[PDB]
């Protein structure tokens, strides 16, 4: 997974994976379906695959996750943030942690 | 430095069953298919007198030419092997009944 | 010239880009951001994977 | 292009008669009169092309072979078979023989 | 609700060459997208027809061969041989074609002797060219298909000495698009199909949707059969 | 499977466009846009030859 | 010509409480795109039912997402705790309406509460709310029924949150396609459905009312009635 030559990664996204992942999660100002209050990952499935709102339009998304961090305990995320389309559709990948 | 590997690539290129020309193109193609010996050029004007696949026939009209055979012969090449194992094919252009001058292909 | 592509591209009845609209085949909804579409001229090399 | 040649080996010379030992004869089809394929037919990967016998002799079989080959009382060949094989992999169909004979003969 | 739409199909618009459009009308606003990708992905893979799958020229033993007084190789009379249109009937399945003429001219698809059955579509399609007069005689023959991908295929067994095996394509249909129209209520589907002319256009999209709902109809059970 | 245009005329090659601007052969791209062109121009002529030849 | 090619091998897992995967393999080869497109379509936008479209307050008083209400959750929490109610209309209303007005001592509120209009079924037991037994609340939202995905213009337009309208009940499908072999062919499909409801129906009645909902369609075209005889 890494360089025996440094630590850094070897499995890293190259060329139209990197392009994808930066389309989707740029943003656009005024856009279509913006505003708007989602509560789930299904939830801007769901909206998206509907054809009625854009994928660079600012949400708000209700999260609730857990986050271990440097010296390894694992405190509580949660709230409601303020999101991109394409960003809250990549939260489907994200593991525990 | 694409240039070069542009120019290389094209000396590779297998020749396909049914030849198609390019839409696009610098008007060099007939120069290099003519200036090599794969396209029959006609040395008289004359009128074709018969065709098929394995020769051609041309009727020298003899007062605008010089005192040739009265007869011209053209023979084709059809499926020869070539140095790269690939194929060599002529094929006619021509229609019997047809006035062709001295360079026609 | 490019002025010229363009004025051929018009009597075509195309835009002055060589962009158009495509449909994804798959489902027929249509890309956002129209492609580029042409008739470049290709060739096959002698580098088949049948001899290698 | 396959090539098959008959030789003048010292211990007996090469014939191209079609008469190879022991092989198959539904393999046998495919070849004229002589041991030569047709020109036209449909040739496989491991078919006989040409068929070139030349001379072999002193067998001196292992005992294994002398344990269990007097339950089908093998023959003895004083020949050999030099018959042309298409490769591996290959196919094709074939569209040309050519044959040079024995100079002064 | 009482809304209930269920549509009927038309021939509005018969154009062009071998161009129609076909029509759904009442549809149930939401549905037609779905059925105008589902036509189109399902004509352009999946209908049947007829083609040449294999030829037998008489004085000829291979492809890569040669006739005298006509004016092409057999590499390009199989060559067109491709692009006859034939139109079987129900039954048949298989038959043998037959050519035979003693001309001095263009020879073309008309010439084809009048089977039963059989009807080409394309007669001024050009087979090949007898610069003398001479007799030119083959026999083709014609099979049902589809095209079922590349690797997976007939290999088409040869029989006589001058078999020459011909590689069909069976699908009828060229080139299909559609739209999908507003109405209030309802939607209007309309779909674009260009044909080589061996099948017409209500047959081919009601087959079509033949197909498609023989598919749709494991879903109703989560039963094998 | 192949994207298609409006009227329903699929397509032959997908090239990806990323290559282009790191090798700059642009030259690719007028052939596409001149290609395009003449392709049109011989459409307004299969147009016409269907219709009074 | 060669007898186009059916399932026979069908494979349900129940994975999750109101989600399952289907696995329907040996179809032929781009067959797979053209259902599950299909079927995810016209199950995840073509269903009928029952959703909460507006939702306002303190009779219109509270406009912002950031005004203060007695109690732990804000005003989103409040929001997108009721829109995700299961609720069913009867069988010949056109609205309902869910009212919740509490007050009193610091309770936990469920749909336990909320009198309910004359049809309104809200069928699950969600929790709400944590009142901090301060001021009065009141909350009450706006119950509909249709068919599709109609989107909201305005987030709130005058006095209430207005809301998207979904009527749908499926969640989530996300079809996936994989490879296949009957013998020598080895280009076919295999296709993944994942349905997740919301308790209205279960995941194989979703299947089962999308499916005859598509070949309903066509009945004016095709003879359905003995197609589906096997």
């Amino acid at each position: 997974i890494l360089s025996p030559a440094s630590g850094q990664p070897i499995i890293t996204p190259t060329q139209d994976i990197v392009l994808g992942l930066y389309y989707i999660t740029r943003e656009k100002e005024g856009a279509r379906g913006e505003g708007k209050l989602f509560s789930s990952y299904e939830d801007v499935s769901r909206a998206y695959n509907s054809g009625t709102i854009d994928i660079h339009a600012k949400i708000k998304l209700r999260i609730d996750r857990q986050v271990f961090d440097t010296k390894g305990n694992t405190y509580n995320e949660k709230g409601v943030v303020n999101t991109t389309v394409g960003r809250a559709l990549l939260l489907n990948i994200l593991p525990e942690g | 430095n694409r240039v070069l590997m542009g120019a290389n690539m094209q000396r590779q290129a297998v020749p396909t069953l049914k030849s198609e020309k390019p839409l696009v193109g610098t008007g060099m193609e007939k120069i290099v298919a003519r200036d090599s010996g794969n396209c029959i050029i006609a040395r008289n004007v004359g009128e074709v007198a018969e065709v098929d696949s394995n020769r051609i026939v041309i009727k020298v009209d003899t007062e605008k030419s010089q005192t040739s055979n009265l007869v011209d012969i053209y023979s084709l090449t059809k499926f020869k092997r070539s140095n790269k194992n690939t194929c060599i094919n002529q094929r006619p252009i021509v229609n019997v009944g047809d006035k062709v001058e001295a360079g026609d292909i | 010239k490019e002025e010229d592509i363009k004025s051929l591209l018009k009597i075509g009845g195309f835009a002055t880009n060589g962009q158009m609209k495509l449909f994804d085949g798959r489902t027929g909804k249509p890309f956002d951001r129209h492609v580029t579409v042409g008739y470049m001229y290709m060739l096959k090399l002698d580098h088949l994977v049948d001899d290698k | 292009e396959f090539t098959c040649v008959a030789r003048d080996t010292k211990l007996g010379p090469e014939e191209i008669t079609a008469d190879i030992p022991n092989v198959s004869e539904s393999s046998l089809a495919k070849l004229d009169e002589s041991g030569i394929v047709h020109i036209g037919a449909n040739v496989e990967a491991g078919d006989i092309l040409v068929a070139k016998i030349t001379p072999k002799a002193e067998q001196q079989l292992t005992p294994e072979e002398r344990l269990l080959r007097a339950i089908f009382n093998e023959k003895a060949s004083n020949v050999v078979d030099s018959s042309l094989r298409m490769p591996s992999g290959t196919s094709g169909t074939v569209i040309n023989v050519q044959v040079f004979e024995n100079d002064k003969g | 609700s009482k809304l209930e739409f269920v549509p009927n199909i038309q021939l509005k618009e018969d154009l062009g060459a071998f161009s129609y459009k076909v029509q759904l009308s009442p549809v149930e606003k939401g549905m037609a997208h779905i059925l105008g990708n589902s036509i189109r992905r399902v004509l352009l893979s999946s209908l049947s027809g007829a083609s040449i799958i294999k030829v037998n020229i008489a004085n000829v033993l291979h492809e890569y061969s040669t006739l005298e007084d006509v004016k092409e190789d057999v590499v390009e009379i199989v060559s067109n041989l491709k692009k006859v249109a034939i139109k079987l009937d129900t039954g048949i399945d298989r038959l043998d074609l037959e050519l035979s003429v003693n001309k001095s001219g263009v020879v073309s698809a008309g010439d084809f002797k009048t089977t039963q059955g059989v009807e080409i579509i394309n007669k001024d399609q050009p087979i090949a060219t007898l610069t003398n007069q001479r007799a030119f005689s083959l026999t083709a023959t014609v099979s049902v298909g589809r095209n079922v991908g590349i690797l997976s295929a007939i290999p088409t067994e040869l029989e006589r000495v001058g078999d020459i095996a011909v590689d069909a394509d069976f699908n009828p249909i060229k080139r299909v698009a559609f739209e999908v129209f507003d109405n209030g209520d309802s939607e209007t589907l309309e779909v674009f199909v260009k044909t080589n002319g061996t099948i017409e256009p209500l047959a081919a999209v009601t087959k079509a949707l033949e197909y498609f709902c023989e598919q749709i109809s494991v879903f109703v059970s989560l039963r094998v059969p | 499977d192949m994207p298609y245009m409006e009227d329903g005329t699929p397509v032959d090659v997908c090239l990806n466009p990323l290559g282009i601007p790191s090798r700059m052969n642009i030259g690719q791209i007028l052939e596409a846009h001149l290609g395009l062109a003449s392709y049109g121009l011989g459409k307004k002529i299969e147009k016409t030859l269907e219709k009074t030849r | 010509l060669e007898n186009l090619l059916h399932p026979t091998n069908i494979k349900i897992d129940e994975y999750a409480k109101n989600a399952t995967k289907f696995s329907f393999e040996a179809l032929e080869r781009g067959v797979g795109y053209t259902l599950g497109f299909a079927l995810k379509q016209t199950m995840l936008y073509s269903i009928a039912g029952a959703c909460v479209t507006s939702i306002k307050i303190n009779d219109g008083k509270v406009t912002s997402l950031e005004d203060v209400i007695p109690c732990d959750e804000t005003v989103a929490d409040i929001i997108l705790n009721v829109k995700s109610l299961s609720v069913t209309l009867a069988e010949d209303v056109e609205t309902g309406t869910i009212t919740f007005e509490l007050s009193g001592s610091e309770e936990e509120i469920f749909s336990e509460e909320a009198k309910l209009s004359e049809g309104l079924a809200i069928t699950e037991e969600v929790f709400i709310c944590s009142y901090n037994g301060g001021k009065k609340l009141k909350i009450e939202a706006k119950v509909e029924k249709g068919v599709g995905f109609r989107p909201a213009q305005d987030n709130f337009k005058d006095g209430e949150f207005l809301l998207d309208a979904t009527f749908s009940p499926v969640v989530f499908c996300d079809f996936e396609i994989k490879d296949a072999r009957v013998g020598r062919r080895t280009d076919l499909d295999k296709l993944e459905l994942n349905i997740k409801t919301n308790g209205n129906v279960n995941c194989e009645e979703a299947l089962r009312l999308a499916a005859t909902k598509i070949q309903n369609q066509l009945r004016n075209i095709v003879d359905i009635e003995e197609i589906n005889k096997g």
